[PDB]
RNA sequence: CAAGACGGACCAGAGCGAAAGCAUUUGCCAAGAAUGUUUUCAUUAAUCAAGAACGAAAGUCGGAGGUUCGAAGACGAUACCGUCGUAGUUCCGACCAUAAACGAUGCCGACCGGCGAUGCGGCGGCGUUAUUCCCAUGACCCGCCGGGCAGCUUCCGGGAAACCAAAGUCUUUGGGUUCCGGGGGGAGUAUGGUUGCAAAGCUGAAACUUAAAGGAAUUGACGGAAGGGCACCACCAGG
């Protein structure tokens, strides 16, 4: 839709990105 | 340096007595300072009022132009000047696969009001018609134009403006054209789309009293 | 100044919104058409010439004329939208819509809306040539 | 297609065709007896007549010319020939 | 109470009928307005009722129906309901240069492009919505977005090839 | 005839003891009212009259109540047409045709074929043997 | 109120005309195609050298009018654009005779597949409409015939192919006839002739120069361009 496009351009993408970094006996 | 609107005043303008709504509005008039007369500013005031502002249950696309020439002290008097149709009605009324037939006459009434009458008519698609287009041939267009010219002439030439405008409120002339031109080509929605004040005789007071009762 | 009309009943002015391609004229006048209440255009409000025909300028001019008529006593208004017409474009643009929206927010009640843009039967040549356009 | 007796076409197909495009061409017209209502004489009238045929005894209009077949007036009777 | 009527041409009666549900619902639940469509006059009439919310939005509701009359999808006209800075601009192709016959049709095809692609591209470039009638063209968007879309459309009907307008409008959107 | 927001909850269907039915589709309501069993609705009161549209075939004379189907069941042609029906509580049904020759005519039905979703619906309803614009193309 | 302009929408797979072209009403004038025809004449026909008539726009001579637009031109900004604006655009009478004046596609005749749309004329028919109109007529509906404008479909055949129901009936080559082309440039140029007030129109070379010029469709590389993913040998905050 038009308003969805306008609000997607008005907001910032976020969400998923897997960043792989980095006892008993 | 000073507001001009304090010197102004207000005149209440109302329609002739045949309309069930009495008051049609208020008008700003300058006051008399001796150089010019306040009644002289109302000798030719032209008002545009839709018919739905003049009747309750009737249609709105028809509008009347009224001439104003008299005032009697916070009582304003108007007179007929012509009519028109709303532009959106005319624009929605011109469809595609059908013929538009236009006619006009210059006719004199019983009391000297020389009028110019316009008529526009459109052809019907039948209730079982399968062809996309419903066109009238040129000779049939000529008979329709002659018929509606002579019908409006015979309806307004020997008639007085009281019953002329009482025909104009429900557009009985359109019903007459729709009934009478049916035997040539079925018309769809015919209207007297314009009445023009061509010539106006000498002004008299008692007739506007009969307009206003 | 309170034109001797009670509470419920109202006086109808008529507003001509000349939405041109350079600015917007919001012109309010009496129902006859001769006596005019106030005429405030887009260039009377904004300072530059970029935004003479902007919707914001038309909005602010509509606010101005609405306030001017409300301090007089006119609450009801008829509307005559009017593009530059003639040979040119024949549809009221965003300025007229902005003026109508602003006059709606101001408390003004709308009467009859009608386009009064001058459509010719068939007029003369346009300001363009055989090839020219806007841009 | 590819098998049809051109010598012996079906009669409805021959009547369907144009009058010149038949196997042997023939007219679509006929002559007819016309009996005026005000008399009892017989008038021989062409179906596609172009002139206003008048009664020999009554001097009344029998047919009106048209683009195609002639239009007989109301009240007169007609019978085809041959 | 205020009322406003919207005409419906004969080519828009079936689209109006088919998705009438998602047309009358967003007016009666959100703006609290009271609507109908008469077949004798072929007019969609909107008027305010007692349980009206934000009376100075009635015009917006009318704009809703108006956009759907011009050929816009109901999602874009519902965006016209939601956003306040959304406007409508209409003009003819011959209204800026006289094109007759096949030249007019070629100008229409240049605005549309193959599969509508060029037209669609301009939309995603300008965040607008364009529906073009037989000779009319209508743009729905904010003011500067309307100006950019009008710029691209006017350049395409000048005779500039769609490739150059494509590249230039992408570069202008980048700015 | 006006539509208010107060009537939106009221407008569900045609609105007029121990056990009832919450059926919605017209087929089950039709057979229940044919049997005389009292059918109920989302509202408190029962249904007295039930009117709707079905698809009747004019080739093999078989009716189908599926409003989305376009081919017939027995003959299998694209030959179903809209015919209205109305039933009551007593078990009496009356079903209305249309005596309009526009619906039943073979006008746009014959055209030569080439050798071998809901958008663009009105373009198909035009007959192929007609004037389209010279620089437009049907696929 | 006046002045000249122009006839929107309706306006189309439409109609008319030899083409160029043609759209406000009414009246007058004389033409015209198709249709219908158990009329008349009896080969009176087809094509074009010479020759003649018309021929968009611009342009040239004289009269009238100049609304809008507007070559040249004067200003302002940056060949593009804006303001003003001359000739012209308009009418009348003579010249000019040129256009992508296109179907980039002689004219007449015959044969060779299908479909249903449309314009006109004719014919046949259940039926509905002029508030169940009391027979006819106009408006629709179905079907047929003839000449048209124009589509869709086809392994008819043809073609270099795009495609064409003609651009088919062509090495199985002959229905009649007019104009016209012979690799690309020089060059539609020079000169001569002819027409024109002029601009120019019609006819029109050679010397020389060159191995190409061009047509039909199809993609594949082709710096690159628009979306994403990842990375402390990329970055933010840092050490
Ligand atoms: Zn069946």
């Amino acid at each position: 839709p038009l308003a969805d496009q306008i609000l997607a351009g008005n907001a910032v993408r976020a969400g998923v990105r897997e960043k792989r970094r980095g006892e008993e006996y | 340096v000073v507001d001009p609107f304090s010197k102004k005043d207000w005149y209440d303008v109302k329609a002739p007595a045949m309309f069930n709504i009495r008051n049609i509005g208020k008008t700003l008039v300058t006051r008399t300072q001796g150089t010019k007369i306040a009644s002289d500013g109302l000798k030719g005031r032209v008002f545009e009022v839709s018919l739905a502002d003049l009747q309750n249950d009737e249609v709105a696309f028809r509008k009347f132009k009224l001439i104003t020439e008299d005032v009697q002290g916070k009582n304003c008097l108007t007179n007929f000047h012509g009519m028109d149709l709303t532009r959106d009605k005319m624009c929605s009324m011109v469809k595609k696969w059908q013929t538009m037939i236009e006619a006009h006459v210059d006719v004199k009434t019983t009391d000297g009001y020389l009028l110019r009458l316009f008529c526009v008519g459109f052809t019907k698609k039948r209730n079982n018609q399968i062809r996309k287009t419903s066109y009238a041939q040129h000779q049939q267009v000529r008979q329709i134009r002659k018929k509606m010219m002579e019908i409006m002439t015979r309806e307004v030439q020997t008639n007085d403006l009281k019953e002329v405008v009482n025909k104009l409120i429900p557009d009985s002339i359109g019903k007459d054209i729709e009934k009478a031109c049916q035997s040539i080509y079925p018309l769809h929605d015919v209207f007297v789309r314009k009445v023009k004040m061509l010539k106006k005789p000498k002004f008299e007071l008692g007739k506007l009293m009969e307009l206003h009762g | 100044l309170g034109p001797q009309v009670a509470e419920g009943e109202n006086v109808f002015g008529v507003c001509h919104i000349f939405a041109s391609f350079n600015d917007t004229f919001v012109h309010v006048t009496d129902l006859s058409g001769k006596e005019t209440i106030c005429r405030v255009t887009g260039g009377m409000k904004v300072k530059a010439d970029r935004d003479e025909s902007s919707p914001y300028a038309a909005m602010l001019a509509a606010q101005d004329v609405a306030q001017r008529c409300k301090e007089l006593g006119i609450t009801a208004l008829h509307i005559k939208l009017r593009a530059t017409g003639g040979n040119r474009t024949k549809t009221p643009g965003p300025g007229a819509q902005s003026a109508l929206r602003a006059l709606a927010r101001s408390g003004m009640k709308i009467g009859r809306i009608e386009d009064v843009t001058p459509i010719p039967s068939d007029s003369t040549r346009r300001k363009g040539g055989r090839r020219g356009r806007r841009l | 297609p590819l098998a049809k007796d051109l010598l012996h076409p079906s009669p409805e197909e021959e009547k369907r065709k144009h009058k010149k495009k038949r196997l042997v061409q023939s007219p679509n017209s006929y002559f007819m007896d016309v009996k005026c209502p005000g008399c009892y004489k017989i008038t021989t009238v062409f179906s596609h007549a172009q002139t206003v045929v008048l009664c020999v005894g009554c001097s009344t209009v029998l047919c009106q010319p048209t683009g195609g077949k002639a239009r007989l007036t109301e009240g007169c009777s007609f019978r085809r020939k041959q | 109470e205020e009322t406003r009527k919207i005409p419906v041409p004969a080519n828009r009666y079936t689209p109006l009928k088919e998705n009438w549900m998602k047309i009358f619902t967003p007016i009666v639940e959100h703006l609290g307005l009271q609507i109908r469509f008469n077949l004798k006059s072929r007019n969609v009439e909107i008027r305010t009722c007692k349980e009206t919310k934000d009376v100075s939005a009635l015009t917006k509701a009318a704009d809703f129906v108006k956009a759907f009359i011009l050929g816009f999808q109901v999602e874009d006209a519902l965006a016209l309901i939601r956003l306040d800075d959304l406007f409508l601009e209409s003009f003819e192709i011959t209204d800026v240069k006289p094109l007759k016959g096949d030249h007019l049709s070629r100008a229409i095809g240049r605005i549309a492009g193959k599969g509508g692609k060029t037209k669609f591209t301009i939309e995603n470039v300008t965040r607008t919505r364009i529906v073009l009638a037989d000779v009319k063209v209508h743009i729905l968007g904010s003011f500067q977005n309307i100006k950019m879309a009008r710029t691209a459309i006017c350049n395409l009907i000048l005779g500039n090839p769609p490739s150059k307008v494509y590249g230039n409008i992408r570069a202008v959107a980048s700015r | 005839g006006w539509i208010t927001p107060s009537n939106i909850k009221q407008i569900q269907q045609e609105l007029e003891v121990r056990v009832g039915c919450l059926t919605t589709d017209f087929a089950m309501q039709n057979v229940l009212l044919q049997m005389g069993l009292h059918v109920l609705a989302v509202n408190g009161m029962l249904i007295r009259e039930a009117r709707s549209y079905i698809l009747r075939c004019h080739g093999c004379f078989k009716t189908t109540s599926d409003m989305s189907r376009v081919f017939c069941s027995h003959c299998g042609n694209k030959t179903l047409k809209k015919v209205s029906v109305t039933v009551s509580d007593d078990g009496t049904l009356h079903m209305h045709f249309s005596r309009n020759p526009k619906v039943l005519n073979p006008r746009g039905l014959r055209y030569s074929l080439p050798t071998p979703s809901t958008l663009g619906a009105g373009r198909r309803r035009l007959n192929p043997n007609a004037s389209r614009k010279k620089f437009v193309k049907k696929r």
